[PDB]
RNA sequence: GAAAUUGUUGAAAGGGAAGGGCAUUUGAUCAGACA
RNA sequence: AGAACUGGCGAUGCGGGAUGAACCGAACGUAGAGUUAAGGUGCCGGAAUACACGCUCAUCAGACACCACAAAAGGUGUUAG
RNA sequence: GCCCUGAAAAUGGAUGGCGCUCAAGCGUGUUACCUAUACUCUACCGUCAGGGUUGAUAUGAUGCCCUGACGAGUAGGCAGGCGUGGAGGUCAGUGACGAAGCCUAGACCGUAAGGUCGGGUCGAACGGCCUCUAGUGCAGAUCUUGGUGGUAGUAGCAAAUA
RNA sequence: UUGGCGGAAAGGCCUUGGGUGCUUGCUGGCGAAUUGCAAUGUCAUUUUGCGUGGGGAUAAAUCAUUUGUAUACGACUUAGA
């Protein structure tokens, strides 16, 4: 269960590569604005890569929630967790690549407790 | 072709290809090289994925060796086991 | 509507032909087209005999081993007037192509299949009366295909087979022809005729 | 036929033909 | 904290729909579609044949009989789309339907009460198929297209 | 030391290892390939042969301008040859595998090469003097060479597990109509 | 019967497109025995099945159907546009389709 | 203990480029949820 | 060739003219549906081998711009005046 | 008016190709039809503009709500952001039950800069936020230093009798 | 099973006889349901094969040696129980 959204419609699924990262190694797959005036891509050629506009921008209502409907919030202890007690129906705590195994168990046990979804419960348990 | 029109080439390659291709993926799936379905209880849908672990419990419930346990890892997943076994003692 | 359509090529027009067989293979319908050498083109003999030498002309100047290939029977000229119909360097190009058998005379299994024809490619009804026209064998013949005569013999032979076949056929519409008429005036045939059949 | 060596050739040859769909005179 | 507070959150009050404007009005069944005429299924478990059309259930469906003698069709609903009301038509007056609606057909082997209906109104509707020639072998075959059959022009 | 990739039973199993190993790293590459997956006495009577000039090793990848031989054509290629150090070196490896399996008690007759892989070592930096004053380099290309040998166990793979169907209702009242109506 | 059709065959033409840009999100599907596109406008609205096979058996079957419906006409030789809920892959040009009667206006 | 570069293994493609865009087939893989 | 003005390109994609600085069309965020422009509808290629009135047969027709050149003429080709 | 001749060389080729001849050519009429990032309608994004809002039993007034129109872009202008080393403050932040780093067709958020998580590896430190500061972001400069390829098991190792 | 015809790519066509089914040419009796209002709702053969029980069959090629009618190397042409 989480609070009512609309479907949850990704403009443009496909991530914006850089225009030749697939060419060379030395060029990063990190966007990038061709800044050539004689870019075909900067152009906007036909047959070529699409860029970021902001016509591509996501729903205001719907634009930061996960697929299962919530904000994600990184929380590392059991006071950040304690932040979303009265949002347990639009945040979703995630934990922090970082935290122990021990605090994780910790961070699992109060999270039940007060019903906040945990994004990755999973996480570093090899029980 | 050009010296034998009469005759499919691309069509019999196609259905040459597609027949080859999945008695190979067929021949895949009878030894078990693929994954088990979602429902399947040897599947790992919503669990995670790890070499080592995997590794270590294939070693404790007694080969393939491109996937290895390092002894390091092995004696770290012991230890975390320790303790987790120690949470479920003071749980029960 | 038929598994595979045999077309007779007798009396057609080879660019209408070629064009309606290249929308029909495009289409996923297997053709296949038979008696190619009495196919049809417009024009005096002469005139296309002319485009076929200037056709003739192109070679690779370097190694004329990998030029145009000038294939010269009757099927193989109907062939490639189909086969600029149709984007052949692809993969659905070749795949359509390869709906499409051509053959000189009627060989086997085609002599026992029926034969269509195509009438907006039929010389007949679309080349004005009084116009010349060029038969395919005659061109393939005088620019080096070197198998009419015994395309001719076979054909002969085929239609005397043919004409056995159609006597003996026809006797028997004769007896299914009198049988009907003698049932033709029953109480069920007068419903049937109720029922326009 | 000829006989069961050319007919039994011969049947598989045909089958082979259209069940690797390499025919000139069929499909 | 390895994320700080957003300085404002949502309500967590879930909002009330606005009052829809949407009545539920009866459906309007075409012209075809009249009690008892012979129907043709288009689809499901009794593709192509024929049956006979009885009442038009609240559930926005047909209740049909095949009747189950002839073609094995019992009393069951058939969506109004998935089927060709043809021309054939029998009298329906010797058939009391008042039994069946939406709630008759529940289902949460055969219950006996469905069995015993359906022989009450199969009997009541052999009378009406035994009177014209040939309905009962009619009703009994089942309809497919044949080669060359155009579906647009045919008529039904 | 770690070995590379490995897909056998390792009490059933031998390896033999030689590092740094200064012999050529392309003729390795074709003789420790034209002896993958056989059976480890055929391999060794059949690069005894390789050195007596009777088989020659198939060069695949590593073979532009070679010459063409007809000792090749069991191997299906035309291009072969007889890289008499690579194999010696290989052969020198295969022997250790042998007795590293004779030590753990393994048949000799069923042992097979299931692994066996040869990369690049550091080269040797020579250098070479040139016309007009040049230094040039003149290094060698020596090899990693490893192997993995393995009993040719017999267990084959007959009557494997059935995965859970999940008809739909549909296609359980037609698989229950198929049986009613006959088995 | 011998036969048990109750749909009429189709082929899959191309998708809708210009001389150099195509579109496959709008198929075009030839109808067997339409012929002008006033006797197509029969079968708009009706619902079309690429049936296709494969080799895994999925979902206790080995059959897998594509579905769409006829959404408009085409030209003038009784070719409609369809629309699939997955657009049919582009080597299916020349491969039959099936356009069933349902929904019914009969 | 990165990348370039390489070996082996597994999968796949290849009829004088390779790469890239949109869409979908197929194969492999994979996340989430309880009127 | 000079002057004066106005448009186009520069900085600019897109549809069409097979192709393309100078042509025809075209108010560039992301999409959906419809309708169109210019150009087209034998096949390549989405779209009538549409309807209709004539003309034309070219032993290398034409599909093409035209108060453009070769161009003024020559012809027992055909048609209408 | 249409047709023919009305000159023009040199690899084999071009109404774009096939081919077309009561045309698939030429002139014209009538329609139907295909199709652009254009037009109409709707949704979403952003900008701009015009209204409204201290009302508290509510938060953030550069916030919120309603309404409409717009959206190409080199030099250049303005604005908002993403990232990095070090500093002041703070989370009594994370960390040997594993910090950082690296690898990963495993996941998620963002139009994007990027950010987050899972697994492997690792073994001792490192983050969020508010600020401060700058030796702060690379695809190039025949860039610098280092490393590595194809070429390629190729040229070659043939002067001075053996 | 009888006989005949088909060599273009015949691989099909026709015909003799018995054997067993079916027959909707016509009239009867019973079954069908619950696939729950649709989801191709799978109905061919396409072959390979672990096997299931009856038949038929009992070679070569290459390397190595050799030849020189050949040859840069492959290749070619010979000879050898």
């Amino acid at each position: 269960a989480s609070l009512p959204h609309p479907k949850i419609v990704k403009k443009h699924t496909k991530k914006f590569k850089r225009h030749h990262s697939d060419r060379y190694h030395r060029v990063a797959e990190n966007w990038r604005k061709q800044k050539g005036i004689d870019s075909v891509v900067r152009r906007r050629f036909r047959g070529n890569i699409s860029q970021p506009k902001i016509g591509y921008g996501s729903n205001k209502k719907t634009k930061f929630l996960s697929p299962s409907g919530h904000k994600t919030f990184l929380v590392a202890n059991v006071k950040d967790l304690e932040t979303l007690t009265m949002h347990t129906k639009t945040y979703a705590a995630e934990i922090a690549h970082n935290i122990s195994a021990k605090n994780r168990v910790v961070i699992l046990a109060r999270a039940k407790a007060l019903g906040i979804k945990v994004t990755n419960p999973k996480g570093r348990l090899a029980l | 072709s050009k010296n034998s029109i009469n005759r499919p080439k691309l069509t019999s390659n196609l259905h040459h290809k597609v027949h080859s291709l999945n008695k190979k993926r067929a021949q895949r799936e009878r030894a078990g090289l693929l994954k088990p379905a979602r429902s399947s209880v040897n599947s790992k849908s919503g669990e995670i994925k790890s070499v080592a672990l995997d590794l270590y419990f294939q070693n404790k419930k007694n080969s393939i060796t491109t996937r290895t346990l390092s002894k390091k890892r092995a004696k770290k997943i012991e230890r975390n086991l320790k303790y987790a076994t120690q949470r479920k003692l003071l749980v029960d | 509507v038929e598994p595979v359509v045999v077309i007779d090529g007798k009396g057609h027009l080879v660019g209408r032909l070629a064009s309606v067989v290249a929308k029909q293979l495009l289409n996923g319908q297997k053709i296949v087209v038979v008696r190619a050498e009495e196919l049809n083109i417009s024009g005096e003999f002469f005139r296309n005999k002319l485009k076929y030498h200037d056709f003739l002309r192109k070679a690779t100047a370097f190694n004329k081993t990998r030029g145009p290939f000038h294939f010269r029977a009757p099927s193989r000229i109907f062939y490639k007037a189909l086969r600029g119909m149709v984007s052949h360097k692809t993969a659905r190009g070749k795949a359509a192509l390869e709906r499409l058998k051509v053959f000189e005379g009627i060989p086997p299994p085609y002599d026992k299949k029926k034969r269509v024809v195509v009438p907006q490619a039929l010389r007949v009804l679309r080349l004005k009366p009084g116009r010349k026209y060029t038969t395919l064998g005659k061109l393939s013949t005088s620019v080096g295909w070197k198998y009419e005569d015994v395309v001719a013999k076979l054909e002969a032979k085929r239609k005397v087979s043919s004409a056995e076949y159609y006597a003996k056929k026809r006797a028997f519409t004769k007896k299914v022809a009198s049988a009907n008429a003698t049932a033709a005036e029953s109480d069920v045939a007068k419903q049937l005729a109720a029922l326009g059949y | 036929w000829r006989d069961g060596r050319h007919h039994t050739y011969k049947k598989a040859k045909l089958m082979k033909q259209s069940k690797k769909k390499t025919s000139f005179t069929r499909f | 904290s390895a994320q700080k507070a957003p300085k404002w959150y949502p309500s967590e009050d879930v909002a009330a729909l606005k009052k829809t404007r949407k009545a539920a009005r009866p459906q309007k069944l075409r012209a075809s579609l009249v009690p008892g005429t012979v129907l043709i299924l288009l689809a499901g478990r009794f593709r192509g044949k024929r049956v006979v059309y009885l009442k038009h259930l609240e559930d926005n469906t047909l209740l049909i009989s095949g009747p189950f003698k002839v073609n094995g069709v019992p009393l069951r609903r058939v969506n109004a789309r998935y089927v060709i009301a043809t021309s054939t038509k029998v009298s329906v007056e010797g058939v009391n339907v008042e039994k069946f609606n939406v709630e008759y057909f529940a289902k949460e082997e055969i219950k006996a009460e469905r069995v015993e209906d359906q022989k009450v109104v199969d009997k009541a509707l052999i009378a009406e198929i035994k009177k014209t020639p040939l309905l009962k072998q009619y009703l009994s075959a089942s309809f497919s297209l044949k080669n060359g059959d155009k579906p647009h022009m045919l008529k039904f | 030391a770690r070995y590379g990739a490995t897909s056998t039973n390792p009490a059933k199993s031998a390896s033999a290892r030689g590092s740094y190993l200064r012999v050529s790293f392309k003729n390795t590459r074709e003789t420790a390939q034209a002896i993958n997956g056989w059976e480890l006495t055929k391999a060794q009577k059949y690069l005894e042969q390789v050195l007596d000039h009777q088989r020659a090793i198939p060069f695949r990848r590593f073979n532009s301008s070679i010459g063409r031989t007809a000792q090749g054509k069991e191997f299906g290629v035309t291009k072969a040859r007889w890289p008499a150090k690579s194999v010696k070196f290989v052969q020198g490896l295969l022997q250790n595998a042998a007795a590293n399996a004779e030590a753990k008690g393994l048949d000799a007759t069923k042992l097979y090469v299931s692994h066996i892989q040869v990369n690049q070592a550091p080269k040797q930096r020579r250098r070479t003097y040139r016309a007009h004053g040049r230094i040039n380099k003149y290094e060698s290309s020596p090899s990693h060479i490893e192997l993995v040998v393995t009993e040719k166990e017999e267990a084959v793979a007959k009557a494997a597990e059935k995965k859970v169907v999940r008809l739909t209702s549909r296609q359980r009242g037609r698989i229950a109509a198929q049986k009613r109506i006959a088995a | 019967a011998e036969s048990h059709r109750l749909y009429v065959k189709g082929k899959h033409l191309s998708y809708q497109r210009s001389k150099r840009v195509n579109n496959p999100n709008v198929s075009l599907i030839k109808i067997e025995g339409v012929a002008t596109p006033q006797d197509a406008q029969f079968y708009l609205g009706k619902r079309i099945a690429y049936v296709y096979r494969a080799s895994k058996e999925v979902r206790g079957s080995k059959i897998r159907v594509m579905w769409g419906k006829v959404t408009r006409t085409h030209g003038n030789s009784g070719v409609v546009r369809a629309t699939f809920r997955n657009n049919l892959p582009a080597k299916t040009f020349g491969a039959s389709v099936r356009i069933f009667l349902y929904p019914s206006n009969i």
